[PDB]
């Protein structure tokens, strides 16, 4: 009975969509000049992992990362001086993804285990986190204290280390969240399912305030605009869209007609003017946010690539690979 | 369900226009461009890789 | 100063030395993941192969093999399926006297066809096209009960089945009906015709019949595995 | 003149490939980190054999054979000499240790992924390398092969013209250590290898109702044997019985030998990687 209503609904929220777009992010940028053509070199590159990476984690500090793999270690590297500070035996031999608190004293851990596994720096075993049906996709740390972990029984949770159990519950995805990015300030919380669609949710009221579908297929990775007003996700469908918030809706489309492969990670510059995507095509094509013209190839990869960071200080970009090999490019 | 109630709550939104958005998103580009190493390759005296 | 340095450089010794012993021991193990349906009898398998995931180590020839299952994540869509890329076989269970019989509560859709379903899923996936598939058909004898008795007909829920033949180069057990026989190859070769028709060289299906109280399990896996090695190898060098 | 010129063309149309091929094989290992493997350290060391053998012998054999002396000094040609021996011993004896490497992959796959590591990828290479050496420069630097006839002697006083001649002893023990020894080996191990994939090939069949080997094999042990048997049995003849055996088709069979290094590259860099990677570089 309540389908004709929340269809009647969800189509006077498109025509509002519709009516508060009036020309695209291409029509007003047009007149600015291109960024050209970038070329990127491998600084450094960080070798060592017995099996594929799938995430990794920069510091705060923008020096030091943490990368986890499928052998079972979490590894932590000096970006400087490519010196492994520690390596970490992991409990679980599949991991899905890692994460490095601000302060740095933490580093996080989950995957196929459905446990939330945190590491005490200054190394045991901290808190192990539980309560997930589904296979954890992705952790980050608001502070010290909290955490945030997506996994495949389509909710995403709240924790605390301390007390060990979840603060709050997220619901409204019907297919299981793959990616999910803080907010700069912490307030807001986005993350991206299989169903298409990439929601915003709020880490204090815990409700959706916005969804978005845009998207045909699943989505594979998400991360904010640096204003923290705007966000990228990355699908399967060979093409990386620019949300913004404050208009609800899609800006622009990343897409070739050459590239037939999905997305794995997407990550902005620190002006937000370089998209960064990895592909499953064994390289990372970065884009011109205002633009949607590719400007350079990151093609130095020999497997697909899992996981692409910038430094909070925006000086080098790391993309960690299924070849065991885990490269930093400026 | 609960979805009629959440997909209602979600309709009554404040939006602005997308030029505004855009405008923003483009000021912030323009403003902040200096201060990014990826656009302007860093001299190598800088650079703290290389 | 230069101390800070030497610490670091002595510590990178020191992890490079126990990442290359971790090395070693991970090269020398063997993963295998258990795959099958809710109710196919994985759990009889993994008991008889023993003696939110499920990992048990066991060793035979001292080989050392790891076989992992997963059960809670039960979705038309599996996105920790692509994970297990470097696993040398995928183990598959099915029931094979669940032909007659649907969980779906739908017509038609028998848990055997859902069954070939997810093999077909599995096998023409972009992510496992290298990894070869050790088919167990468990319950042999279960569907020899179904078989002998009048309950029900394969025809009557698989139409090729009334025109399908037994096998003339064909192996039947040393004490079998020939209906039973003609029932257990039709379901292998259903699976089969599938196995044939993607790969090319790449990955190979190996078809075993298994009851609920067979204890060569453990060498059966072990002898698929290392057909499975031989080939791969055989086909790097470009002469099978 | 014009015979020279001819045969001068084609010494340097068989240098210029062999360079050409090593190189590009050098490269294509040494450039990409994917393509860093275990037996790719074995490739890479027959490559740098055959590259070392094209760079000093080939050349200097070939200024030899068209100018019909030895310019240089009598030291020279046997340093020369020792190279060229050094290069043969190599390149056989890493084709034959290749061949075991595939043996032992294929006929126990379980245990040659702990068998064989980087460390002992390396001894091995280190130990081949020494073996080559040592038969080498042993017996040369040291006079153990020079012959006892009054040919031999003034030929070795002479500075001009610098031929070989080599002890019986010499030359059996240099076949045998080169040649004879890994040709065994090497047939023993195809033989298995063949084998086993004959018994996975009739599983297939059998298991799936519903010829490659034999091509590569053939390959693999025609280019070899035919390139190098002629000039061994030859080699052991001529110490036999000297008047069986001219100077002309023992200097035929040695070249054919050299120009062996040339198909080495072609052969054992045949994977999909390889052609990738020379895409790549090329
Ligand atoms: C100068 N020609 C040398 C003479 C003897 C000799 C060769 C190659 C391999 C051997 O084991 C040898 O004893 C020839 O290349």
């Amino acid at each position: 009975q309540l389908r004709q209503e929340a269809e009647q609904l969800k189509n006077q929220i498109r025509d509002a969509r519709k009516a508060c777009a009036d020309a695209t992010l291409s029509q007003i940028t047009n007149n600015i000049d291109p960024v050209g053509r970038i070329q990127m070199r491998t600084r450094r590159t960080l070798r060592g992992h017995l099996a594929k990476i799938y995430a990794m984690h920069w510091g705060t500090d923008s020096r030091l990362l943490v990368s986890a793999s499928q052998d079972g270690k979490l590894i932590i590297w000096d970006s400087y001086t490519t010196n492994k500070v520690h390596a970490i035996p992991l409990r679980s031999s599949w991991v899905m993804t890692c994460a490095y608190a601000p302060s740095g004293n933490y580093v996080a851990c989950g995957g196929l285990d459905n446990i939330c596994s945190i590491y005490n720096l200054k190394v045991r075993v901290s808190r192990e986190l539980a309560g997930h049906t589904g296979y954890l996709s992705c952790c980050r740390f608001l502070d010290d204290n909290q955490i945030v972990t997506s996994s495949g029984d389509t909710t995403c949770a709240l924790w605390d280390i301390e007390t060990g159990q979840q603060t709050t519950t997220f619901t409204g995805h019907t297919g299981d969240v793959m990616s999910l990015s803080l907010a700069p300030d912490t307030r807001l919380f986005v993350s991206g399912a299989c169903d298409a669609s990439a929601k915003l949710w709020d880490v204090r009221e815990g409700m959706c305030r916005q969804t978005f579908t845009g998207h045909e297929s699943d989505i594979n990775a998400i991360c904010f605009f640096p204003n923290g007003n705007a966000f990228a996700t990355g699908s399967d469908d060979a093409t990386c869209r620019l949300f913004d918030l404050r208009a609800d809706q899609e800006l622009m489309t990343y897409s070739h007609d050459n590239i037939i492969c999905g997305i794995t990670s997407v990550s902005f510059s620190k002006s937000g003017r370089l998209l960064l995507a990895g592909y499953d095509d064994f390289n990372c094509n970065v884009w011109d946010a205002l633009k949607a013209d590719r400007a350079g190839v990151l093609a130095g990869h020999d497997n697909r690539v899992s996981c692409l960071g910038v430094t909070d200080d925006g000086m080098a970009v790391a993309t960690g690979s299924w070849d065991s090999f885990l490269k930093i490019w400026n | 369900r609960k979805l009629v109630e959440q997909l209602k709550m979600e309709a009554n939104i404040d939006r602005i226009k997308v030029s505004k958005a855009a405008a923003d998103l483009m000021a912030y580009c323009e403003a902040h461009a200096k201060e990014d190493p990826l656009l302007t390759p860093v001299p190598a005296s800088e650079n703290p890789f290389r | 100063q230069r101390n800070e340095e030497k610490a670091q450089r002595e510590a990178n010794k020191k992890i490079e030395k126990q990442l290359q012993k971790d090395k070693q021991v991970y090269r020398a193990t063997h993963r295998l993941l258990l795959l099958g349906a809710g109710e196919s009898g994985k759990s009889t398998i993994v008991k008889q192969m023993r003696i939110g995931i499920f990992e048990t180590k066991f060793q035979v020839d001292k080989v050392n093999f790891h076989m992992f299952d997963v059960g809670g994540q039960r979705d038309e869509r599996r996105k920790w399926i692509q994970c297990f890329n470097d696993v040398t076989a995928i183990i598959f269970v099915v029931a094979s006297s669940s032909y007659n019989m649907v969980i779906r509560e739908d017509n038609q859709t028998n848990r055997l066809q859902e069954a070939l379903n997810l093999f077909k899923s599995i096998w023409n996936n972009r992510w496992l096209r290298t990894i070869s598939v050790i088919l167990f058909l468990n319950k042999q004898d279960l569907l020899a009960e179904k078989v002998l008795a009048g309950k029900s007909k394969i025809e009557d829920y698989f139409p090729e089945f009334a025109r399908y033949t037994t096998p003339e180069d064909a192996t039947p057990e040393p004490g079998e009906d020939p209906r039973v026989t003609r029932a257990k190859y039709f379901i292998r070769d259903e699976f089969l015709r599938i196995s044939t028709a993607s790969g090319d060289g790449r990955h190979y299906c190996y078809p075993h019949f298994t009851c609920a109280v067979d204890t060569e399990n453990i060498r059966r896996v072990f002898n698929d595995c290392r057909d499975i090695i031989q080939r791969m190898h055989l086909r790097q060098y470009e002469l099978l | 003149e014009v015979w020279v010129v001819g045969m001068g063309i084609v010494m340097s149309l068989i240098v210029l490939a062999i360079v050409f091929g090593n190189v590009l094989v050098i490269t294509a290992i040494a450039k990409f980190e994917r393509l860093q493997t275990v037996t790719n350290y074995f490739i890479t060391s027959l490559a740098c054999a055959d590259l070392v053998m094209g760079l000093a012998v080939v050349p200097f054999g070939a200024a030899h054979i068209l100018t019909k002396t030895w310019t240089f000094g009598n030291f020279w040609c046997e340093f020369w000499t020792s190279i060229d021996v050094l290069c043969v011993t190599a390149s056989i004896e890493t084709l034959c240790v290749i061949a075991v490497d595939r043996y032992f992959a294929i006929t126990s796959p379980f245990k040659y992924q702990s068998l064989l590591t980087k460390n002992k990828a390396r001894v091995i290479i280190l130990m081949v390398w020494i073996v080559s050496g040592l038969t080498s420069f042993l017996p040369i630097q040291m006079h153990w092969y020079r012959a006892t006839h009054q040919e031999a002697i003034n030929c070795y006083a002479e500075e001009t013209c610098c031929d070989f001649f080599t002890n019986q002893a010499y030359a059996i023990a240099s076949s045998i250590v080169s040649f004879y020894v890994p040709l065994v080996i090497m047939v023993f191990v195809y033989s298995r290898v063949f084998q086993e994939a004959k018994r996975q090939l009739q599983k297939i069949d059998k298991s799936e109702g519903r010829h490659k080997a034999l091509k590569t094999l053939g390959i693999i042990m025609g280019t070899f044997t035919l390139c190098w048997l002629p000039f061994f049995i030859v080699n052991i003849v001529h110490v036999i019985q000297d008047n069986l055996i001219r100077k002309e088709v023992y200097i035929l069979l040695n070249w054919i030998g050299y120009v062996n290094s040339g198909f080495n590259p072609l052969i054992y860099c045949r994977s999909p990687d390889f052609r990738i990677a020379f895409q790549e570089l090329l």
